[PDB]
């Protein structure tokens, strides 16, 4: 019953030998400032990704 | 009778004000801890946060 528990797609060409996906992802912070205020704190960006066979 | 003129001059600076705007450098990410603190006085640091 492995073919009915588990989805099955349709992606990958005849002569494919290896497959890719990504991720993102974020980081970041913030405070109480006042008036005169020179420190502000910075955000990024991050990814990454994964491989098949 | 012989009119008269007068003339006053301004004051230079007063206390905790910014002399020049010469590459100064602000902080403003901070907060008073148990008591009060004066312009023109100097502060300490007591703990910086961690996160």
């Amino acid at each position: 019953s492995a073919l009915r528990v588990f989805p099955v797609t349709t992606e990958l060409s005849p002569t494919d030998k290896t497959f890719e996906y990504m991720t993102f992802d974020k980081v970041g912070t913030a405070q109480i400032i006042a008036d005169y205020t020179d420190d502000l704190p910075l955000v990024d960006a991050l990814g990454t990704s994964e491989f098949g066979k | 009778q012989i009119n008269a003129s007068y003339q006053r001059d301004m004051a230079i600076a007063l206390p905790g004000m910014v002399a020049d705007t010469s590459k100064y450098n602000i902080d403003g990410a901070c907060v008073v801890n148990e008591g009060d603190v004066l312009v023109g006085a100097a502060v300490q640091v007591v703990q910086a946060q961690a996160v």
